[PDB]
C-alpha cells in the first residue's frame, strides 16, 4: 500500500507576486531599473494556508486560553469545596 | 522515505511548470523540444538561473559540467531521470 | 525474602534475553523490534518496584 | 584527497584516484579520513592566534578569579559537637579543645 | 559527473561557475526568499555590467576580483544539498550497492528462487558477450593513431552494434538499492 | 553582593575575610555570651545518620521532617508543616551567621577608628 | 580592496586564487591537452582491461606496485650517509632513551632516598 | 579544576551553538552545555543536584531530538534550518512537543528543568566559588535561551523554505506515543521525583530578591534579545559578517587546528623518523 | 546461617523500626510484596524443600585436609636439600594462609563500611585499624621479596629488620 | 608427561602411511585428540609443581604455553588445507612432518627440567620453521629472512650457550630446582655483568627487543600462513618462558641492569603502535602490533613483581590466540585477492558479512576490550609499572591509545566504504575459514570466565 | 500503521483533526499544570523568607560599646 | 495472550531462578548482600527487641 493516486499538478496561472512582499521586491527593483525573473516562482509560499503566520510570544503561548480557563474552572471548584 | 515512484511524466510535467511560471518565457511558445539560446534567446546566466530552478525544484544539485550543457527541457528531463534511476 | 535484590538483578537479567535469542528464528522476521521494545517496557515497570522500596 | 574533485567519475571513487595515475608518497596519510589541506575561509594564522588568544585569556581570566573569591557576607558553617569532632576521623580517647558556639 | 571535462576551462564557463557559487552562497546568506530574490537582482544586475567587454586583459583582471571578493564573503557555512558532497546523506547508501557478479556466486537453492530474473541475466550474459567482442575492434578501427586524445566515447554506427564499453555503466545498481 | 566591590576595590583591612572569621574574641563585644543550644542528641543523630553536612543545629526538625516522610509514603504531600519548620530554623542559623559577619565588621572598623584615634593623639 | 588570505601548509591555496592560472600560453594550453591526452589513454586502458567479459580476476596496477615497492625496499640501496641523515637518525632514536632513563632514574632515585628516611606513609601497600 | 572545566565547557559550547544551521548540531552542543553546567554542579560539591539534573536532563533532551528527528524525516532527511520554515500549523504536534521542551531546557517554574535549572544557579550564587566561572555560567544560561529561541524561530515562525513537493504527514501512532510518554515526563517528573527523594543537602532558604530572580532575568533577557536579532533578518540590508562570527561558526576553530596539526605531525613522523 | 561461623564475620544484632502508618492511604509497598511473594517465594521455596529431601536421600561427607608442621628454614643446613624443601612448602602455605586472613580483614571493613551506611567514618574505626594492624603486619614480613619469593629471602629480611631494631634499642637504652 | 610426546611423535607414521587423499582428515582429528590429553596439564598446585621425571617437569606457566602450542596445530593444518592443493603428496607429507616436528619440539622445551637441554630444544625448534619458511614461501626474498631468521638467533644463542656451561662449572648442576633453592646474590662486578647479558640477550632477541626487531616483519610477510601462525602464536613466548626461567639467578643484578632494556620497550611499544598508523601491508602491521605487545611483555618480565608476571603470562596468551586470528583473516584475503596490501581490497563487509563480524571481533580483543584477558594481562603489567614508577602511566596511556587507533583503521580501511570495482573473483567465504575464526575465538571468551588458569605460579 | 495521505505539491498538507485537538490538549495541560503550580505555592518562587538588612541592626544586639569602653 | 505467555517466559521464570540462587547460594556466603541498616528515629519500636526509642528534647515550638 503505496501513495499511487495520480496527482495533478495546479494550474501555473494562480501563482500572483500580487498579496506578498514580493510585490514590495519588485516596486524597490523597478526603483532602479530592475525585475525579478523569478518572481512568481516562489509565491506559493505565500498563497495557501501559509499566508498566515503567527508571532514567537503567539507560538509560546499555545494553549493558554483553555489552560486558563481549566485553571479557573479548578481553582473556582476548590474555593467553593474548601469553604465548607 | 513514504516517497511516492516519481515517473517521466511527473518529472516532464514539474519542468515545464517551472518552465511556466517564469516570466521571460511566454507560456503559449514553449515546448517539450523547446531549445533556449535559439528557440527562446535566453542566455547563458539564464540557463544557469533555470538549472538553479531545477535544483532547488528536485532536491538535488546538478553538476555543473553537466549543468552548462543542458540546453533542452527534453535533454534535462532525461538527464534527471537518468540520475534517479525512473522506469517509465 | 527482601524482593530488593531478586527484582534489581531480574531487570538488568531479562534485560539480555533478546540477545540471547537473536541467533533464533524471531531475529529473522519483522516482529523483532516489537519483541524488543516489549521486552524493555516491561524491565522499566519492573524496575519501578525497587525505586518505590527505596522511596 | 579531500580536495580533488567531487564529481569526476574516478576509477575508485571513495580514494578519488584513477587506474595508471602516479600515486602520492603520502597517500595514506590523505585518505579522507586523515589529515586534510582543503581551503578554508579564514587563514590559518589568523585561526591559531585567534585561538591561542581565546584560550589563554580564558586561562588568566579563571586565574584571576581564583585570586578574587567570590562569597556571601556570612560566617563559617558552625557545628554542634566540637566541629563534629568524634564522627569525623573519631579519637575519642583525645578529648580536644571544647569549642563553644556563640550566640548571636 | 557523466559528460568528460575539457583540457581546459574557458573564460566564460569560469565566469558562470563563480555566478553560480556567489548566487549559492548568497541564498545561504540570505535565508528567506524575498530578501535572497531582491539581493540576487541586485547581483545579476552588478554581474551584467560587463558582459559586453573585449578586452582579453581586462576580462582577465575581471572575474579575478570577483574570485578574492567572493573568497572574503563566503558564508563559512554554505547550505548543501543532502546529497551533494558536502551533504549529511552524501554516500548514505554506498553500503547497499552490491556489484552484479555477486549474483554468479549464489547457491543452486538460492537460484532456484527468481527463475525468471535468471534467465533474462543469462541473455543480458550472452548480449555482452557478443557486443564486447564488437566493440574491441570498434573501438580499435575508431581510435586515432598515437591513442586517444579525450577520454569521451563513440557512439554505435552500425545496425546491431551497442556503445563502447556499456555493460558497467548500464548495469549500476541503483541509487538507493535498499 | 557589595562587599566585594568594597573589599577588591576599597580598603583590604576595612573588611574582613571569611576564611579565618572570626578574628576577635566571643564575649568582646557583651559579657553574657549565651551559647547554642542542642536539641538531638548523639545516639538518636547517629541513628539518623543524616549527613556529615547535614549535622547542624537544625537537626530536630530534619529528624521529624524524614519522619513525616517515612510514615505517610504514599501521600508525599502530606507534611508540608515539617519542611517549613526546617527551612524556618535554616533561616534562622543563616540570619545569625549573617548577623556575626556584621558583629565583625563593625567591631574591625571601630578597632581601626580607635588605631587611627590613637595616631591622631600620639601626633598631637 | 579586502584582506589576503595566506596559505599555509595546511590550508592551502584555493583553486580560483591562483595567479598562474590566469597567466595563459600556448606552450601551457598544449602541456594542458598532453596532461589530458596521457590521462584519457590511461582511462582507455583501464576500461578496455575493465569490460572484458573474460576477465575474471584483479586488474593489476603499475602505479601502487611502484609505491608499494618504493614505499617498502626501495629504501636502504639509495640511502647515503649524510651528516643530516646521520644527526636525525641519532637524535630521534637515541635522545628519547636517555630522556626517559634520565626521568625514571631520577624518580626511582628520590622514591629510595624517602625509603631510606622512612618518610613515605606506605600503609596499606601490599600488591606491587 | 572540575567547577572551572564544566564553566568553560558550557559557555564555549553555548556559544558555538548560537550560530549553527543543522539542527542536531545546535541539540548536540546544547547537550553539551548542559554537561558543563552539571560539572560545574559537581564542582560547587552538590552531587544529588547534580544527578537531580541529569534525570531531568534526560527526559527533555531525548524529547527535543525526537522532535528534530521527526522534523528531518518530514522533509526528506533535510537538516540544515535554511530550508524550513512554517511548521507551527503544518505539523502541529511536534510544535507543541518542541515547544514544551525548548520551555523546559530553559528552566521555568513547576517545570521538570526548573528543580535542576533553578537550584543549580541558586547553589552556584550562594557558594565560595569562582567570580569567572559564575559569570561564564550566567553568559552560558543567556546563550541556551537563545539558541532554543533561534532554532524554534528559524523553524517554526517564519514562510515555509522546503522544496514544493509536500510529504509533510505524522499521523503514525508509533511517533505520537513516544513523543507524549517523553511530554508527560517532562512535565510532570521533575515535581514527583524532587517532592519523592528524601533530603540531601542544605537548601538556599534565604536569599535577596535580586539574587534569587537572576536564572528567570538572564533567561528573559536572552529570549528578547536573540529575538530581536533574529527579527532583523527581514530587512532589505546585507553586510559581510564580522571575526566574531566566522570565530563562533567554525567552533572556535577549535576542530580545525587540532584536527590538521597534531595529527599531521604524528602520521609524517610515524613514517619517516619510526 | 549455619553454613559460616558468626564469630569470625560478626554482625550487629539488625535492629529494624515498626511499621507506622499515618494514613489511611494503602501503600503499594505491602500489597506489591505480598503478591511477590504469593507468586514468586512459594515455588522456589517448595521447589528447595525437594532438592533438599533429594540430597539428603543420598549423603556423603568429606573432610578438611590436616599438615603436620615441619622444621623451618630456620632448622635447616645450608646445603640439605630435603629440609630446605619441606621449609620452602611449608613457607608457601603459611604465606597463602596469611593471603585469607587479609582477605577476611579486607571484607569485615568492606562490610562494616557498607553496613552502617552515612556513619561509616566513626561506626567502623576498629575494623579500620584491625586491617591496619594485620597489614603493617603482612607488610613487615612480604613486602619487598618481589617475584621468586622463597622463605631464605624473607628470612633474610626478617634477620635485617630485627638488626636494626636492636641497634636503634641499644642506641635508645644508651642515648 | 610421555603421555603427550609419544603420540605426538606417533603423528609421523599416521601421516606418512595415510592414504593420499586422507593426511588432513586424520592429522586434524589426532591432532585435536592430542589437545584434549594435554588438557590435562591445566591441575596444577599452588605447590613446588609438577615433577613427573627426572627430564620434565610441568608448571603453571608451562601448562598454559604448552596447551596452546598444541591447540595450535589443528588451526594451522586447516589453514595450510587451502594453498597446498596443487601439491605432490610428498610434498604435503613433508609439511605436515615439518609441524608434528615443531609442535614436538616445542612440547619437550616447555618441560625441560635442565637448561642445556632446554636450550638444545630451544634452538631445534629453528630448523623446521627456516625449512618451512623458506621452502614452501612465496617470495624471492624467503631466502633472505631465513638468514635473518636465523642469525640474529644464533648471534644472541651463542653466548647463552657459553654461559649456560660455565655455570655448571660454578654451581655444578643447572636443573631448574636445584638453581631455584640454591641460588645465591650475584655480585655487581664486571663478569657477572657479562654473565647476566649472555644469559638474558638470547632471548631478548626473540622477543623482541625495539632495536632487535628487524627481523619480524620479513619473517612474518614472507612465511606461509602456518608458519606466520606459529611465529606469531608460540614462537615469540620462548622468550619469554626463557627470562621467566632464568631471571632467578641474575638477582639482583636485574635492578642495575634492566634500565637500558626498560627504556628501549618502553619507547618502542610507542614506536612500533605509531608505525602501524602508516603501513600499507596487513602482514607488516600484525608484525608491529606484536611487536608492540612483546614490548610490553618484555617490560613485565623485566619489572619481576608477583603482578608483573600474572600480567605477563595472561597477554603472552592472549596475543597468541589473537595474532594468529588477526593473520589467518589476512590470509583469507590474500588468497582471494593475492596482493597483500590493504588499500585494494576494500569494502569487504557488504559482501562478507560474517568475515566481517570476525574481523570486528578480532579488532576489538586485539584493542584489549574488558574483560578479555588481553585487558587482564594489559592491566596487571600496567598497575605493576605504576608501582615501579608513577611516570609510566603516560607511556601506557598513549600505547593504549594508539593501539585502538591502528586496530579501527585495520578494520576501517579493508571492511568499509565502497569495495573496489574492478575485482570480481571474491567468492563467498568457506565453512572452512569460519571453523578457524571460530575456533580462534571462542577459546578467548571461553578463558576470561577462569582467568586463574593463565595467570602463571605466582598467582 | 497510519491513515492515506498524499503529497500536495505546492498546497497546505492535509491535516488530521485528532492530531490537532490533541496537540492543544497537551499544551492546555501543560499551562494550567503551570498556573496550578505558581497558585498553590505563590511564595516558594518568591522565596520562603525575607533577607535582613543588615544595616538596619542595631549596635545593641551586635555587641557595640560607644568607641571608647574597648 | 501473547502478553500472558510472555510475562511467564520473561519476567516469571528469571525472578524465580534469581531469587533462588540469591536465597539458596549467594546467601548462604558471608556479606555477599550487605543492607543499609535502616533508619532509626526516636519513637519507633523496632519488632526484634519490642524496646523504644525515648523522644526528644521538646524543644520550643513556634511557627
Ligand atoms: C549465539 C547467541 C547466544 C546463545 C547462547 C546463550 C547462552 C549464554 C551463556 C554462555 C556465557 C554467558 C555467561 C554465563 C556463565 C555460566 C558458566 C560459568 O559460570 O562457568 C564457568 C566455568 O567455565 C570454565 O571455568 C571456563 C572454561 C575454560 C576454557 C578452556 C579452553 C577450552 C579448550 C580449547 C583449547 C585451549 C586453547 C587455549 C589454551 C589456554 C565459571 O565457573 P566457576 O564460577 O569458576 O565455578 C564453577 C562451579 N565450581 C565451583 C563447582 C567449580
Ligand atoms: C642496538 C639495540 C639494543 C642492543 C642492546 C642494548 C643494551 C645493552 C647495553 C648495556 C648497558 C651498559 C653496560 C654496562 C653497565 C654497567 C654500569 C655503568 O653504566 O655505570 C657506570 C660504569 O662506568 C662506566 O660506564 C664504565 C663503562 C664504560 C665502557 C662501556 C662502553 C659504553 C658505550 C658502549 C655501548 C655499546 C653497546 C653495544 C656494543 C656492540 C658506573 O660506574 P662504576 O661504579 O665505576 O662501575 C660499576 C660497575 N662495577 C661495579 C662492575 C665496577
Ligand atoms: C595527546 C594526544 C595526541 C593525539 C594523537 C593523534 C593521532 C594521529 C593519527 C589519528 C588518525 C587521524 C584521524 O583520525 O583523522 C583526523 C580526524 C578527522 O578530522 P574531522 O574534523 O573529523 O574531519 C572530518 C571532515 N572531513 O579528526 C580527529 O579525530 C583528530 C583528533 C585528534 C585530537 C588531538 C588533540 C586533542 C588535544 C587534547 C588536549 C586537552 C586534554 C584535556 C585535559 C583535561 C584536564 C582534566
Ligand atoms: C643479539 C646478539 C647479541 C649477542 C650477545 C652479546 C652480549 C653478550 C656478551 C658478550 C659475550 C660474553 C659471553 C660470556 C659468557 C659468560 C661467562 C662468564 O660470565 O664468566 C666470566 C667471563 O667473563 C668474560 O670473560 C667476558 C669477556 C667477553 C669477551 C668477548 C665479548 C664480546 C664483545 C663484548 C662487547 C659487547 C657487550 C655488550 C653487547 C650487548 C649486545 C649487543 C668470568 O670469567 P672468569 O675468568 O672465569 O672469572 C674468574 C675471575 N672472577
Ligand atoms: C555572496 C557572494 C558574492 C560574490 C561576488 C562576486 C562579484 C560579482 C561581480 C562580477 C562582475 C562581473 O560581471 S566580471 C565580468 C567578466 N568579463 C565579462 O563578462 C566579459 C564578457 N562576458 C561574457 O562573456 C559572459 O559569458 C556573459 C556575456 C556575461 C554571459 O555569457 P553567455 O551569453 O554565454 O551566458
Amino acid at each position: 500500500e503505496h501513495g499511487h493516486s495520480k496527482m495533478e499538478l495546479p494550474d501555473y496561472k494562480q501563482w500572483k507576486i500580487e498579496g506578498t512582499p514580493l510585490e514590495t521586491v519588485q516596486e524597490k527593483l523597478a526603483a532602479r531599473g530592475l525585475r525579478d525573473p523569478w518572481g512568481r516562482n516562489e509565491a506559493w509560499r505565500y498563497s495557501g494556508g501559509f499566508a498566515n503566520n503567527v508571532s514567537f510570544v503567539g507560538a509560546l503561548l499555545k494553549g493558554f486560553k483553555w489552560g486558563f480557563a481549566a485553571f479557573v474552572v479548578a481553582v473556582g471548584a476548590e474555593y467553593y469545596l474548601e469553604s465548607q | 522515505s513514504d516517497a511516492p515512484p516519481l515517473t517521466l511524466e511527473a518529472i516532464k510535467d514539474r519542468v515545464l511548470y517551472v518552465l511556466k511560471l517564469y516570466d521571460k518565457i511566454d507560456p503559449e511558445k514553449l515546448s517539450v523540444n523547446s531549445h533556449f539560446m535559439k528557440d527562446l534567446g535566453l542566455d547563458s546566466l539564464d540557463q544557469v538561473e533555470i538549472i538553479m530552478a531545477m535544483e532547488d525544484e528536485f532536491g538535488f544539485e546538478i553538476p555543473d559540467i553537466d549543468a552548462e550543457k543542458l540546453m533542452c527541457p527534453q535533454e534535462i528531463v532525461d538527464y534527471i531521470a537518468d540520475k534517479k534511476d525512473v522506469y517509465e | 525474602m527482601n524482593p530488593f535484590a531478586s527484582l534489581t538483578l531480574t531487570t538488568l537479567t531479562i534485560l539480555t534475553i533478546p540477545i540471547m535469542m537473536s541467533n533464533s528464528n524471531i531475529y529473522k522476521t519483522n516482529l523483532y523490534p516489537n519483541y524488543v521494545k516489549t521486552t524493555v517496557s516491561y524491565a522499566f515497570t519492573l524496575s519501578l518496584v525497587p525505586l518505590l522500596m527505596f522511596m | 584527497q579531500q580536495e580533488r574533485d567531487p564529481w569526476y567519475d574516478w576509477d575508485h571513487p571513495d580514494l578519488r584516484l584513477n587506474w595508471g595515475e602516479p600515486i602520492h608518497w603520502d597517500l595514506d596519510m590523505y585518505i579522507r579520513n586523515r589529515v586534510d589541506t582543503s581551503p578554508t575561509p579564514v587563514s590559518w594564522n589568523t585561526m591559531c592566534k585567534h585561538l591561542f588568544g581565546f584560550v589563554a585569556f580564558m586561562l588568566f581570566m579563571f586565574w584571576v578569579g581564583e585570586i578574587y573569591p567570590s562569597y556571601q557576607p556570612v560566617g563559617p558553617k558552625q557545628y554542634p559537637y566540637n566541629d563534629l569532632y568524634l564522627e569525623r576521623g573519631g579519637d575519642p580517647t583525645k578529648e580536644p579543645e571544647p569549642v563553644v558556639h556563640y550566640e548571636i | 559527473a557523466f559528460s568528460a571535462p575539457a583540457a581546459y576551462l574557458t573564460h566564460q564557463q569560469k565566469v558562470l561557475r563563480l555566478y553560480k557559487r556567489a548566487l549559492r552562497h548568497l541564498e545561504s546568506w540570505c535565508v528567506h526568499r524575498d530578501k535572497y530574490r531582491y539581493f540576487a537582482c541586485l547581483m545579476r544586475a552588478r554581474f551584467d555590467e560587463h558582459k559586453n567587454e573585449k578586452d582579453m586583459v581586462k576580462a582577465t583582471q575581471l572575474l579575478r576580483q570577483a574570485e578574492e571578493e567572493f573568497w572574503y564573503g563566503q558564508h563559512p557555512q554554505p547550505y548543501i544539498f543532502p546529497e551533494s558532497p558536502g551533504g549529511t546523506s552524501y554516500e548514505r547508501y554506498e553500503c547497499y550497492k552490491v556489484p552484479e557478479w555477486c549474483l554468479d556466486d549464489w547457491h543452486p537453492s538460492e537460484k532456484a528462487m527468481y527463475p525468471d530474473y535468471f534467465a533474462k541475466r543469462e541473455q543480458w550474459k550472452r548480449l555482452r558477450r557478443e557486443s564486447w567482442e564488437r566493440e574491441v575492434k570498434q573501438l580499435q578501427e575508431e581510435t586515432p593513431p598515437g591513442g586517444p586524445r579525450t577520454e569521451a566515447l563513440p557512439p554505435a554506427r552500425k545496425e546491431g552494434d551497442l556503445p563502447p564499453l556499456w555493460w558497467h555503466i548500464v548495469t549500476r545498481p541503483r541509487e538507493r538499492p535498499m | 553582593g557589595a562587599h566585594l566591590a568594597r573589599r577588591y576595590l576599597g580598603d583590604a583591612s576595612k573588611e574582613p575575610d571569611p576564611l579565618r572569621m572570626p578574628t576577635f574574641p566571643p564575649d568582646y563585644g557583651f559579657p553574657e555570651r549565651k551559647e547554642r543550644e542542642m536539641v538531638a542528641t548523639q545516639q538518636e543523630m547517629n541513628d539518623a545518620q543524616l549527613m556529615l553536612q547535614q549535622r547542624d543545629y537544625c537537626a530536630h526538625y530534619l529528624i521529624q521532617l524524614l519522619k513525616c516522610k517515612r510514615d505517610s509514603f504514599p501521600n508525599f504531600l502530606a507534611c508540608k508543616h515539617e519542611q517549613h519548620d526546617w527551612d524556618y530554623c535554616e533561616h534562622l542559623d543563616y540570619v545569625k551567621r549573617m548577623k556575626e559577619f556584621e558583629r565583625e565588621r563593625r567591631l574591625l572598623q571601630r578597632k581601626k577608628r580607635r588605631e587611627q584615634r590613637e595616631a591622631e593623639m600620639a601626633r598631637g | 580592496s579586502f584582506p589576503k588570505y595566506k596559505p599555509s601548509r595546511l590550508a592551502t591555496l584555493p583553486a580560483t586564487l591562483d595567479p598562474a592560472e590566469y597567466d595563459i600560453s600556448p606552450e601551457t594550453r598544449k602541456a594542458q591537452a598532453e596532461r589530458l591526452a596521457i590521462r584519457s589513454r590511461l582511462k582507455r586502458e583501464y576500461l578496455l582491461q575493465y569490460n572484458d567479459p573474460n576477465r575474471l580476476g584483479v586488474i593489476e596496477d603499475p602505479a601502487l606496485i611502484r609505491w608499494t615497492y618504493a614505499r617498502s625496499a626501495n629504501i636502504y640501496p639509495n640511502f647515503r650517509p649524510t651528516p643530516k641523515t646521520s644527526l636525525l637518525g641519532a637524535l630521534f632514536g637515541i635522545g628519547p632513551l636517555f630522556f626517559w632513563y634520565y626521568v625514571f632514574k631520577t624518580d626511582r632515585d628520590k622514591k629510595e632516598k624517602l625509603i631510606q628516611e622512612g618518610k613515605l606513609d606506605q600503609t596499606f601497600n601490599i600488591s606491587y | 579544576m572540575t567547577l572551572c572545566l564544566g564553566a568553560i565547557t558550557t559557555l564555549f559550547t553555548a556559544l558555538c551553538a548560537i550560530t549553527q544551521n543543522d539542527i542536531k548540531k545546535i541539540v548536540a552542543f546544547s547537550t553539551s552545555s548542559q554537561l558543563g553546567l552539571m560539572m560545574v554542579t559537581i564542582g560547587i560539591n552538590q552531587p544529588h543536584l547534580a544527578f537531580l539534573h541529569i534525570c531531568m536532563h534526560a527526559f527533555f533532551k531525548a524529547m527535543l531530538f525526537m522532535c528534530s528527528g521527526s522534523i528531518i524525516h518530514s522533509l526528506n532527511d533535510e537538516q540544515d534550518i535554511r530550508k524550513m520554515g512554517g511548521l507551527y500549523k503544518a505539523m502541529p504536534f511536534t510544535t507543541t512537543a518542541l515547544i514544551i521542551g525548548s520551555l523546559a531546557l530553559t528552566g521555568m517554574p513547576y517545570l521538570t528543568g526548573f528543580y535542576s535549572k533553578d537550584l543549580i544557579i541558586e547553589a552556584v550564587n550562594m557558594s565560595y566559588t569562582n567570580a569567572w566561572a559564575l559569570l561564564m555560567t550566567l553568559i552560558a544560561t543567556s546563550l541556551t535561551a537563545a539558541y532554543s529561541t533561534r532554532i524554534i524561530f528559524f523553524a517554526f515562525l517564519g514562510k515555509p523554505r522546503f522544496p514544493p513537493l509536500v510529504l509533510i504527514n505524522e499521523n503514525n501512532p508509533l511517533l505520537i506515543n513516544s513523543i507524549k510518554r517523553l511530554l508527560i515526563g517532562s512535565i510532570f517528573a521533575g515535581f514527583i521525583i524532587s517532592n519523592n527523594i528524601p533530603p540531601m543537602t542544605v537548601p538556599n532558604t534565604t536569599m535577596p530578591l535580586y539574587m534569587k530572580m537572576t536564572a528567570l532575568i538572564v533567561t528573559i533577557m536572552g529570549f528578547m534579545l536573540a529575538l530581536e536579532l533574529n527579527n532583523t533578518t527581514y530587512y532589505l540590508k546585507f553586510k559581510y559578517p564580522s571575526q566574531t562570527y566566522k570565530f563562533s561558526n567554525m567552533l572556535g576553530y577549535y576542530p580545525s587546528i587540532m584536527h590538521r596539526l597534531p595529527t599531521y605531525h604524528n602520521l609524517s613522523m610515524s613514517q619517516k623518523s619510526a | 546461617p549455619d553454613s559460616w561461623d558468626k564469630d569470625v564475620y560478626p554482625e550487629p544484632p539488625r535492629r529494624t523500626p515498626a511499621p507506622a502508618p499515618q494514613t489511611s492511604l494503602p501503600n503499594p509497598v505491602t500489597y506489591l510484596t505480598k503478591i511477590f511473594d504469593l507468586l514468586v517465594d512459594r515455588p522456589v521455596t517448595l521447589a528447595r524443600e525437594f532438592i533438599e529431601q533429594q540430597h539428603a536421600k543420598n549423603r556423603y561427607y568429606y573432610y578438611h585436609r590436616e599438615f603436620r608442621r615441619v622444621p623451618d628454614i630456620t632448622e635447616c643446613e645450608e646445603k640439605d636439600i630435603l629440609c630446605m624443601f619441606e621449609a620452602e612448602m611449608q613457607w608457601r602455605r603459611d604465606y597463602k594462609v596469611d593471603q585469607e586472613i587479609v582477605n577476611i580483614i579486607q571484607e569485615r571493613l568492606k562490610a562494616c563500611q557498607q553496613r552502617e551506611g552515612e556513619s561509616y567514618r566513626q561506626n567502623c574505626a576498629k575494623e579500620l585499624e584491625q586491617f591496619t594492624q594485620v597489614s603493617k603486619a603482612f607488610q613487615d614480613r612480604y613486602s619487598d621479596l618481589g617475584a621468586h619469593y622463597s622463605a631464605r629471602k624473607c628470612l633474610a629480611k626478617q634477620k635485617q629488620r630485627m638488626l636494626a631494631e636492636r641497634k636503634a634499642a641499644k642506641e635508645a637504652a644508651a642515648a | 608427561m610421555l603421555k603427550i610426546i609419544i603420540p605426538t611423535t606417533m603423528l609421523l607414521p599416521m601421516t606418512w602411511m595415510s592414504k593420499h587423499n586422507m593426511i588432513w582428515i586424520n592429522a586434524t582429528v589426532h591432532s585435536l585428540l592430542i589437545s584434549l590429553i594435554s588438557l590435562s596439564l591445566l591441575n596444577q598446585l599452588g605447590e613446588n609443581s609438577l615433577n613427573f621425571s627426572l627430564t620434565f617437569f610441568s608448571d603453571s606457566l608451562s601448562a598454559p604455553l604448552l596447551v596452546l602450542t598444541t591447540w595450535l596445530l589443528p588451526l594451522m593444518l586447516m589453514a595450510s588445507q587451502s594453498h597446498l592443493s596443487k601439491e605432490t603428496t610428498t610434498r604435503k607429507k613433508l609439511y605436515i612432518t615439518m609441524l608434528i616436528l615443531l609442535q614436538l619440539f616445542l612440547i619437550m622445551t616447555f618441560t625441560a627440567t635442565e637448561l642445556i637441554l632446554f636450550y638444545i630444544l630451544f634452538e631445534a625448534t629453528l630448523v623446521p620453521t627456516l625449512i618451512i619458511i623458506t621452502r614452501w614461501g612465496n617470495q624471492t626474498e624467503r631466502l633472505n629472512a631465513g638468514l635473518y631468521f636465523l642469525f640474529y638467533t644464533l648471534a644472541g644463542s651463542l653466548p647463552l650457550l657459553v654461559a649456560l656451561v660455565y655455570i655448571q662449572n660454578t654451581t655444578g648442576s643447572l636443573n631448574f630446582l636445584i638453581i631455584h633453592y640454591w641460588s645465591h646474590p650475584l655480585s655487581n662486578s664486571w663478569s657477572n655483568i657479562f654473565m647476566w647479558l649472555a644469559c638474558i640477550m638470547a632471548f631478548m632477541v626473540k622477543m623482541p627487543l625495539y632495536g632487535l626487531h628487524l627481523w619480524l616483519p620479513k619473517a612474518h610477510v614472507e612465511a606461509p600462513i602456518a608458519g606466520s601462525m606459529v611465529l606469531a602464536a608460540v614462537l615469540l613466548k620462548l622468550g619469554g618462558y626463557g627470562m621467566m626461567r632464568i631471571t632467578t639467578i641474575l638477582n639482583p643484578l636485574t635492578n642495575y641492569m634492566a634500565y637500558p632494556f626498560l627504556m628501549l620497550s618502553m619507547w618502542g611499544m610507542i614506536m612500533t603502535s605509531s608505525i602501524c598508523l602508516r603501513q600499507t601491508d596487513l602482514k607488516s602491521l600484525i608484525a608491529y602490533s606484536s611487536v608492540s605487545h612483546m614490548a610490553l611483555v618484555i617490560v613485565a618480565i623485566m619489572i619481576q613483581t608477583p603482578w608483573s608476571f600474572m600480567g605477563a603470562t595472561a597477554l603472552m596468551i592472549a596475543h597468541g590466540l589473537t595474532s594468529s586470528m588477526l593473520f589467518c583473516l589476512a590470509n583469507t584475503n590474500y588468497e582471494r585477492v593475492h596482493s597483500r596490501t590493504m588499500i585494494l581490497a576494500r569494502g569487504l563487509q557488504t559482501l562478507l558479512p560474517l568475515m566481517a563480524t570476525w574481523w570486528l571481533v578480532a579488532s576489538l580483543t586485539n584493542l584489549a576490550l574488558p574483560p578479555s584477558i588481553n585487558l587482564i594481562g594489559e592491566l596487571f603489567i600496567i598497575t605493576a609499572s605504576f608501582s615501579w614508577s608513577n611516570i609510566t602511566i603516560i607511556l601506557m596511556g598513549m600505547n593504549m591509545m594508539i593501539t585502538a587507533l591502528y586496530s579501527l583503521y585495520m578494520l576501517i580501511t579493508t571492511q568499509r566504504g565502497k569495495y573496489t570495482h574492478h575485482i570480481n573473483n571474491i567468492k563467498p567465504s568457506f565453512t572452512r575459514e569460519n571453523a578457524l575464526m571460530a575456533l580462534h575465538i571462542l577459546p578467548l571468551l571461553l578463558l576470561t570466565l577462569n582467568p586463574k588458569m593463565i595467570l602463571g605460579p605466582l598467582y | 500503521g497510519g491513515v492515506h495521505i498524499e503529497p500536495r505539491y505546492r498546497q497546505f498538507p492535509q491535516l488530521t483533526r485528532s492530531q490537532l485537538i490533541q496537540a492543544e490538549f497537551f499544551s492546555a495541560t501543560m499551562w494550567f499544570w503551570i498556573l496550578w503550580r505558581f497558585w498553590h505555592d505563590s511564595d516558594a518562587v518568591l522565596g520562603h523568607f525575607p533577607y535582613p538588612d543588615p544595616s538596619q541592626w542595631t549596635d545593641e544586639e551586635l555587641g557595640i560599646l560607644p568607641d571608647d569602653e574597648d | 495472550y501473547r502478553h500472558s505467555i510472555f510475562a511467564v517466559t520473561h519476567v516469571l521464570i528469571p525472578v524465580w531462578i534469581i531469587h533462588y540462587y540469591l536465597k539458596y547460594h549467594v546467601t548462604a556466603k558471608p556479606y555477599t548482600v550487605v543492607e543499609r541498616k535502616p533508619r532509626i528515629f526516636p519513637g519507633d519500636t523496632i519488632l526484634e527487641t519490642g524496646e523504644v526509642i525515648p523522644l526528644m528534647k521538646e524543644f520550643p515550638d513556634q511557627h
